[PDB]
């Protein structure tokens, strides 16, 4: 096991 | 079998808490986007089964965790959409098995998950209300 619960992965939102 | 009411849930059966085996689970998941919908609901049933075990519930937060994160990431709102009304219910039932732990790994999940806003506020809210319902209290902000 090493996996984050968090993750540098994201994105700001947006409706399209 | 492609696309069948299993294809996600072997994968739940192979799964290992860590960042490859669950970014292996996750893109190819990703690639069946189409699927977004059922997985949530299999992935939800297989959680709240009495057959499963906390590492399987603590693996199948860890994959849909990295997939609805990773579905914003590229504005896949199917999967954030679907998964986010049946996350509810798993990291709300998971946190009445969960030992604190485990439970400390899934509270950073709800919150990073609301921090970002993976899901709709209300989702947001109804994860909170199903942790807050474990225990019987609650917080003047969500």
């Amino acid at each position: 096991p090493s996996y984050s619960p968090t993750s540098p992965s994201y994105s700001p939102t947006s409706p399209s | 079998m492609a696309f069948s009411s299993e294809q996600f849930t072997t994968k739940l059966n192979t799964l290992e808490d860590s960042q490859e085996s669950i970014s292996s689970a996750s893109k190819w998941l990703l690639l069946q986007y189409r699927d977004a919908p059922k997985v949530a609901e299999m992935w939800k049933e297989y959680m709240l089964r009495p057959s499963v075990n906390t590492r399987r519930k603590l693996l199948g937060l860890y994959l849909m965790n990295h997939v609805v994160q990773q579905a914003k990431g590229q504005k896949i709102i199917q999967f954030q959409d679907s998964f986010g009304k049946v996350a509810a219910e798993v990291l709300g039932r998971i946190n009445q098995e969960f030992p604190r732990d485990l439970k400390k790994k899934l509270s950073r999940v709800v919150n990073i998950l609301k921090e970002r806003n993976i899901f709709s506020k209300q989702v947001v809210n109804d994860i909170e209300r199903s942790l807050a319902a474990a225990l019987e209290h609650h917080h003047h902000h969500h």
